[PDB]
């Protein structure tokens, strides 16, 4: 019962890293991944894994953290470090956006070369 | 079963502007049978019209426990997690 | 990190605590020591005191943190013991502290290579027989293995004996016979 | 490689615990100990060094403690030209009998999907023969299409005359993917493929690639079969350039498998008893059935659509992912037309007047109007009659029924069904004879001339051959 | 006798003991029992109880064994032993189960002693691939005229009964059970098909009552019951369509041909979904398992029919789904329908209206189609159905009145293919519009007495060449001519 | 709602198709007489 | 054996035995009741727990409180000496007369007869009901089944077969009141004692009452079916016995069961009911039959929850049954009474080699004409009455002057309507419905049909209205 | 004492958790520390489901619940005619309280 109160966690407490603005991954599925720690996360604050994958903490719940994935869950593993970005989520707006096709973060995916915004909006 | 009972309003409402739309013109072309067909498709359209009240009475009652089983189910599979 | 996994396997509340002091005691091979600070905890905590003091829900979570680490030092117990009742005590487990004894307890039983042995039988048996009855039961173990045999008396399986070793089993009681003899003849 | 023991075991679902080296998610799983291969697919990872899987077999047998052996990377299938003419199934293993399928190459199963600056905006008609679907709802070469129906309107039959036609007037190496459907018909398909030389036992110079996962089969082994049948195709595609041709039936039983499994994955329920990833499963696994730049897949779906729904969440979600969508109605089977193809209800990306031409559409969209005239009159015949109508609304309804009769063509794949002889009706033929029959040009023959025939000069003689008997 | 007792029911008994791998029941309720222990069982292994109960293990779990009971869970207890028995659910097959009626398990239940079965089979065997199968060409025989004419099954198929209740499923199942006696005493052993008749969750009298008329008729001695009934535990119930596939797959694969009546598989899935909410599983739609599209589906591919390579058998299968109000569009029902080979769909409407069987031939659909039917029959059907739907759009109107009232048939009367191509043949030929419509089923009634009375030689002729050839053609002519003058 | 009366398949659905059935086997008659 | 109890949750109560933990199905007692507390044991819970289902009021329980184990389940008593008493579901007297003095006693949960046991010959028994001996005529050792929705005469039917058959009925009867009236029960009782069925005086009764009424917590409820049953087996195997058995109703042993199994900790099934549904509702309907050691003919009312023939516990029923009346509220409020919906009840011995050719053709012309006019309803209601054949005219006269003339005027209803009832023989209703069908009275009004006896009385209506 | 006295674990959703009232009856009236009445409705090995009958707006995690001895009865009598009285037997009138010699469960 908990999802904190795995036997890892609970041994490593028995033997007596920062918990504060890093995590790690208690369970990965279907692109939610329950993150242990970060204890200064913010609500909707934008995380990320050690893959590369970016995550937004959704649930912040009293012993772990549901994070909901930015792409796919294979490279996303039990034990993965989770970092804290410290922002909630922002898209780079501005007229440089006029003719460019961007997925939903605000990333050229047209091949036209990077958005040369200067302004990010929340 | 809703589709059924959304079947029948529909086919019920048909026929009900129809026989609405054949008694206006036995009004226009009476101006004995042709009495006979105005006041035979007015009563003809009474009679939809109250089908239709009963049908959408039973619509509504049956879209209302659908809406309930289907909440039903899903907080059942919920529960048993 | 890698955990050690203990001989036996249980499950729940318990039985992760237990296997995460199994891993850690394991990584330090100070299986007895804290299997014994165990044992005086239990006691410690089951005197109506302490399990008053403890169970108790509406006084505060810190204050019973703070009493029981006061109670763990002054009874000079091992540091992994000691962060181990201050774990229950966070988690607000402190009701599963006999539990996560018990189970400790019988993997450490298991460790020692001990294997329950069940020995039903219709009369209080004889202890000669009974001795002879161990030293042939010794025979179906592997090496490091010691039977811990408790025999309980049930009178209606009408004589001979039912012997349980660990997961083993042997149906040697009379009633069972007549039993397949009755569905031999039906059938 | 990690290796790991079996410790729960509920169904299809099958637990798995490492102690050194947990599995990536999706990879594939080898069961030690069993006579016969059963793999294992990694899909949530449970903490505590546990993984949750999809057996792709039968788990009676399995053992809690059985140990199980970590491939390092997901189902990899056989691809390459040696997959041609053979059978295979979920997990790349021959089931035709013939031995094993000696490739160059193994390709995992799963793929990401081309990105965006891969795709290709080129869309050039492919005429099938078929005259409701060359004219409603055309083909389009390299994009995917999609046949929906309920159960017994005309699916298999329809899929198995597109074959026929555009896969035998093909030359690019066709796929043919069984996804949850009847053995039988799986059966019958191989042995007709075999016999019309599209398929090739000896002299191997076959041209299709098979891969059948059917109902008997558990549901992880019919949620990843149409993955196997794509992943041949895309190596088709990507790494020989070839135009392929795909053909899924019957693709709803992905979403289907997906369901059945998911309840035991712990995925509280979504509508209608679907899983909560429907969209998304449905989208990372059509997303790679696509043309690139690289090379064209012309993909042939055939989807259930259950109690005849089509606002079912999986047809529903299937509808966005086509380009030119055939839907069969029962009630157009019911009328004795086949193919029940709805003329109402079917939509092509393609029947645009600046990609087809002004004459095709106009054709189109009038035998559309004058079909829809027909189901408005046809409330006022069952209210009065048919001798109470005008004349202008008799010819609308005399009309409209001879272009139903004649929206109705015998297959080639139905002879045995139909007992007539099939018919392949170029796209220029088809636009003419609707044409004419809209223009007024047979008001004289009578309506059942122009049911089950071919062009429209069969129309007029057996017109002649009715009058001369009658 | 007491030498009927002391003979070997004594002195062979199988004395000996073994070191027996056992649990222990954790808890009991509700015919699940949890099972601490049990470490090497295996999923789906049959284990058995102290009290001689058996049960299946089908929840394996890291603390616990939960496992469905084959029987009463009130002679089960918190700790009593349960010993593994090593296998894999499996059932006795063979030829000594014709002529019995057994449980789901495979136990005689008709107090006529052990089966003396040599062979056993597991219930849970995978269909046959695609290689070892070949198309569907022989005919099944029902004997009823609107089957064999409009709905023709073959053998391999899976063709779905699907109706109300008390529409006329079980009838026309045992009709077509009743019907293959007239090839089972002739000589022919590849027209011989053995029957299985499966009642799952069935009243115990109603199950008497088939097995009476089965009796009756002499279609016992081929036939095989096996009887799930409704006082039975869920397992047993969910298990008897598996045991009654096993039984016909001995046949199917030994180059015999079998039918299988699974009568009906809604219950079946109301037993799985009983066991699978007691084992805790979440359920799905109404309530039922995730999973019972494939119970159903894994259980009808299992009808098939072989290659020569692998013996040429046959396995039919002949489900029974029911409907509430006529909804087709349940769940189970939609499932089933998706499976089939194609469904004869019987209705309340038709049942009252004196069409009986309740066939509605609009709906009813095969699949395999003329590809397994007689010559005789295709030629004479192929109008019979063009006049039959014409007559559904136009409701010649004559024509199709005296065909519909000659689609009517009694109960337990399944006519033989020779008669049935006789009488369709006499109605679309016309010799029926002069007949007013009331007097067809005695007029049908005097014309095959007639014809089996003096008439021998052209129905063998039928029966032989499987043709009505232009002489015989024309012999019939004459036949029906002459007597429709006498009539 | 067009054509929801036939597609209600009632008696008024019925009693529609046999009507066009009914004139336009009549009309073919007429129609294959003269052809 | 002696527990505690640890959990009381409703009907529900966990127990807590330190040694010798009672079998499932086993009766415990609560010590320090005033009246007589007994738990059935229900499931087995682990660590020594059971989970069991209270026969009576909870209330009062505290944590703790003892609870002996009786070593077998409820045990009533069975015999010739119930004859005439009433019993609760635990077989205690509840008349009033002190003890029933019987010599044995029987556990109210056994096993279903054998299939070996079965019997199946199929005599008819006549009712004197003209739709019922039509339609769907009920057989002698049948299971009979009267389905209906609240306020359709499902009570009514019943105590009209009571009266029709049970006094005319040669061996015993017996009737559970499951989860009904108790004022019914009460009328019931009196009834048959003004009417000589049940004496009070001497050892001539010819019928056992067993009541768990509507007022009862669901246990009890649950098991007083079961309670009568058993009194029927005992007089059905060992005095060999023909036995009448009336159930009212039926329903609530599954909507009790319903009730318990919210608590029991069970995942609910389709509309809320119990996972095990059907299994429950078999073993306790697998117990009413007729085996070849004596013959229960037996009549249950089963309540239809509003309204909702597919409602799971009625479709459940509807397998178990040979012959079912469905009782409608469309046809109740057409007057119509009885209330049998005549194209939705059937009977197994509706067969021409068990009725002969002439019932058998009767009924299913008067149903065929009957469906006929069901198919017109459409037209009739919107194209009114003039836009048809005049033989679909000729079908909707004789349709509607065969519904009326399968309603008919009962004895126990005669109160509430002044009309005298009749007891219409079953020559007497072929007769009546073949001269209809035949058109010897197309010239008779319709309303001459209504609530009348043999056709004799019809004509006589008639008549009287000209 | 936790034998006729017990603290509320958790409230809310009309149901008060509550520790200990080891003694407590099914069905039995309890007195939270607010001057609002409860019944026991489920005895649990380890607490007592309470059914509030008022708002649980005014009972707080931690107060005090005594028992009454009493199950659930309400004053009976002729002393009620010409009153109003709550679903609890209390008077809503302002005519003063109810002078009823007998309760009735
Ligand atoms: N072809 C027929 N002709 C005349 N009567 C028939 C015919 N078929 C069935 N019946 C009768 O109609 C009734 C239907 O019962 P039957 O068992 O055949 O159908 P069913 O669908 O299995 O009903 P249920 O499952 O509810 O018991 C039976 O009484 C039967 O005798
Ligand atoms: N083009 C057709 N011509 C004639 N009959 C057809 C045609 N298509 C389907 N049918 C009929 O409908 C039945 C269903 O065929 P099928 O392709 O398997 O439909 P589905 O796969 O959608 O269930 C066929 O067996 C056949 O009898
Ligand atoms: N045979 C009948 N004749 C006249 N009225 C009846 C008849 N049966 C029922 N009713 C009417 O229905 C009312 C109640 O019927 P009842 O026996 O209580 O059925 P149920 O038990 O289903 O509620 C009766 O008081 C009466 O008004
Ligand atoms: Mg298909
Ligand atoms: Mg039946
Ligand atoms: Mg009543």
């Amino acid at each position: 019962t908990g999802t904190a109160e795995m036997s890892s966690i609970l041994e490593e407490r028995i033997l007596g890293v920062d918990l504060e603005e890093t995590g790690r991954v208690l369970s990965i599925g279907d692109g939610i991944a329950r993150v242990h720690g970060l204890r200064n996360v913010q609500a909707e604050e934008m995380v990320e894994f050690s893959s590369g994958l970016k995550g937004m903490s959704l649930n912040l719940e009293p012993d772990n953290v549901g994070v909901v994935v930015f792409g796919n869950d294979k490279l996303i593993k039990e034990g993965d470090i989770v970092k804290r970005t410290g922002a909630i989520v922002d898209v780079p707006v501005g007229e440089e956006l006029l003719g460019r096709v961007v997925d939903a973060l605000g990333n050229a995916i047209d091949g036209k070369g990077p958005i040369g915004s200067k302004t990010r909006r929340r | 079963t809703l589709k059924d009972i959304t079947r029948r309003l529909k086919s019920i409402k048909n026929i009900q502007k129809i026989t609405k739309s054949m008694k206006m013109v036995a009004a226009a072309k009476y101006a004995s049978e042709q009495s006979a067909r105005m006041t035979a498709m007015d009563n003809a359209s009474k009679n939809a019209s109250e089908m239709i009240d009963k049908l959408t009475l039973t619509f509504n009652r049956t879209r209302q426990a659908v809406i309930t089983k289907e909440l039903i189910e899903i907080i059942s599979g919920a529960a048993a997690l | 990190a890698k955990l050690v996994r203990p001989p036996v396997q249980v499950y729940g509340i318990e039985g992760r605590y237990a296997t995460a002091l199994y891993s850690a005691a394991s990584k330090q091979n100070k299986l007895e020591q804290v299997e014994k600070e165990l044992l005086r905890v239990a006691q410690i905590l089951k005197e109506p005191k302490v399990a008053a003091s403890v169970l108790n829900p509406y006084v505060k979570r810190s204050i019973k943190v703070k009493s029981l680490n006061d109670i763990t030092a002054k009874e000079r117990f091992s540091p992994l013991t000691t962060n181990l009742i201050n774990l229950l005590a966070e988690n607000g487990r402190l009701s599963n502290t006999q539990g996560v004894v018990s189970a400790f307890s019988t993997m450490m039983s298991v460790h020692r290579g001990e294997v329950p042995c069940t020995v039903t039988s219709a009369s209080p048996l004889e202890e000669a027989t009974l001795s002879e009855l161990k030293t042939v039961l010794k025979s179906f173990l592997s090496q490091g293995q010691v039977l811990k045999l408790e025999a309980k008396t049930d009178p209606s399986i009408l004589g001979g004996m039912i012997v349980r070793i660990g997961e083993k089993y042997v149906d040697m009681s009379v009633k069972t016979k007549i039993q397949k003899l009755g569905r031999a003849m039906r059938e | 490689a990690a290796t790991g023991r079996i410790v729960a075991v509920i169904g299809a679902v099958v637990d798995v615990q490492f102690d050194e080296g947990l599995p990536p998610i999706l990879n594939a799983l080898e069961v030690q100990g069993r006579e016969t291969r059963l793999v294992l697919e990694v899909a949530q990872h449970l903490g505590e060094s546990t993984v949750r899987t999809i057996a792709m077999d039968g788990t009676e047998g399995l053992v809690r403690g059985q140990k199980v052996l970590d491939s390092g990377a997901p189902i990899k299938i056989p691809v390459g030209p040696e997959t041609l003419g053979r059978i295979m199934n979920v997990i790349g293993e021959p089931i035709d009998e013939r031995g094993p399928i000696k490739t160059k190459q193994f390709a995992p199963i799963h793929a990401e999907a081309p990105e965006f600056m891969e795709m290709s905006v080129e869309q050039e008609i492919l005429v099938t023969g078929i005259k409701v679907v060359d004219l409603l709802a055309p083909y389009a070469k390299g994009g995917k299409i999609g046949l929906f129906g309920g159960a017994g309107v005309g699916k298999t039959v329809l899929i198995m005359e597109l074959i026929n036609n555009v896969a035998k007037a093909h030359g690019g190496y066709s796929v043919f993917a069984g996804v949850g459907e009847r053995t039988r018909e799986g059966n019958d398909l191989y042995h007709e493929m075999i016999e019309s030389g599209v398929i090739n036992l000896k002299d191997a110079t076959s041209k299709v690639a098979l891969v059948y996962g059917q109902m008997n089969e558990p549901p992880g082994a019919r949620a990843r079969v149409a993955l196997t049948g794509l992943t041949v195709a895309e190596y088709f595609r990507d790494q020989e350039g070839q135009d392929v041709l795909l053909f899924i039936d019957n693709i709803f039983r992905f979403t289907q498998a997906g369901s059945e499994v998911s309840a035991l994955l712990g995925r509280i329920p979504s509508a209608v008893g679907y899983q909560p990833t429907l969209a998304t499963d449905m989208g990372t696994m059509q997303e790679r059935i696509t043309t690139t730049k690289k090379g064209s897949i012309t993909s042939v779906q055939a989807i259930y659509v259950p109690a005849d729904d089509l606002t079912d969440p999986a047809p529903a979600t299937t509808f966005a992912h086509l380009d030119a969508t055939t839907v069969l109605s029962r009630a157009i089977a019911e009328l004795g037309i086949y193919p029940a193809v709805d003329p109402l209800d079917s939509t092509s990306r393609i029947m645009d007047p600046n990609i087809v031409g002004s004459e095709h559409y106009d054709v189109a969209r009038g035998v559309q109007k004058i079909l829809q005239d027909y189901k408005s009159l046809q409330d006022i015949i069952a209210i009065l009659g048919m001798d109470e109508l005008s004349e202008e609304d008799k010819l609308t309804v005399s009309r409209a029924r001879k272009i139903q009769r004649f929206l109705s063509q015998p297959f080639q794949v139905a002879e045995v069904f139909t007992g007539h002889m099939g018919k392949l009706v170029p796209l220029k033929e088809t636009i003419k004879g609707f044409q004419q029959i809209l223009a007024g040009e047979y008001d004289h023959l009578p309506e059942q001339a122009f049911y089950m025939v071919g062009p429209i000069e069969e129309a007029v003689a057996k017109a002649d051959k009715l009058a001369e008997e009658h | 006798e007491m030498s009927s007792i002391l003979e070997e029911r004594i002195l062979g008994a199988d004395t000996s003991v073994d070191l027996e791998e056992t649990g222990r029941v954790l808890s009991i309720g509700d015919g699940i029992a949890r099972v601490h222990g049990l470490r090497n069982v295996q999923a789906e292994e049959m284990v058995e109880f102290s009290s001689g109960l058996k049960g299946m293990s089908l929840n394996l779990e890291p603390d616990n064994v939960g496992v469905v009971v084959f029987g009463n869970d009130k002679l089960i207890k918190e700790g009593d032993i349960v010993k593994r028995t090593g296998a894999i659910v499996d059932v006795p097959v063979g030829e000594e189960l014709l002529g019995r009626v057994v449980d789901a398990l495979g136990n005689a239940i008709d107090g006529k002693g052990p089966i003396g079965s040599k062979t056993r089979r597991r219930v849970g065997l995978k269909a046959p691939g695609i290689i070892p199968r070949i198309s569907v060409r022989e005919p099944m025989q029902t004997g009823i005229k609107a089957v064999d004419s409009l709905v023709p099954i073959g053998r391999g198929q899976r063709e779905l009964i699907i109706g109300d209740r008390q529409t006329g499923k079980t009838s026309i199942a045992i009709d077509t059970i009743i019907n293959q006696k007239r090839f089972n005493d002739g000589s022919d052993e590849k027209k011989k098909l053995y029957c299985i008749y499966v009642a799952i969750g069935q009243k115990r009298s109603t199950v008497a009552q088939l097995v009476k008329r089965l009796t009756d008729a002499d279609a016992m001695k081929y036939t095989i019951v096996v009887s799930a009934t409704a006082s039975d535990a869920a397992p047993l119930q969910y298990l008897a369509p598996y045991s009654g596939c096993s039984m016909g797959e001995y046949f199917r694969d030994n180059g015999k041909h079998a039918l299988i009546i699974y009568d009906d598989l809604s219950k079946q899935a109301v037993a799985y979904r009983q066991m699978s909410l007691l084992l805790r599983r979440p359920p799905g739609r109404e309530a039922y398992p995730g999973d019972v599209f494939y119970l159903h589906s894994r259980l009808l591919e299992r009808a098939a029919k072989m290659n020569d390579a692998f013996g040429g058998g046959s396995l039919t299968a002949l489900p029974v789904i029911e409907t509430q109000a006529g909804d087709v569009s349940a769940y189970i029902p939609t499932n089933v329908i998706s499976i089939t080979d194609g469904q004869i769909f019987l209705e309340t409407e038709l049942f009252y209206k004196g069409i009986r069987p309740a066939i509605n031939v609009g709906l009813s659909v095969s699949r395999v189609g003329s590809a397994a039917q007689t010559r005789a029959m295709k030629q004479v059907a192929g109008t019979m159905k063009l006049e039959l739907a014409q007559y559904r759009e136009v409701a010649l109107l004559s024509r199709g009145v005296r065909l519909t009232e000659l689609l009517k048939q009694g109960q337990y009367s399944p006519m033989a293919i020779e008669e049935q191509v006789a009488v369709i043949y006499a109605g679309v030929r016309g010799y029926l519009d002069k007949l007013e419509p009331s007097k067809i089923t005695k007029f049908e009634n005097a014309f095959l007495s007639h014809v089996v009375s003096q008439h021998q030689a052209l129905l063998g002729t039928i029966r032989a060449d499987g043709k009505i050839s232009e002489q015989s053609d024309a012999k019939l002519k004459e036949i029906v001519t002459n007597f429709l003058a006498g009539f | 709602g067009a054509g929801s009366i036939r597609e209600a398949g009632g008696a008024f659905g019925k009693r529609e198709q046999a009507e066009e059935e009914r004139y336009f086997r009549a009309q073919s008659r007429e129609q294959l007489a003269a052809l």
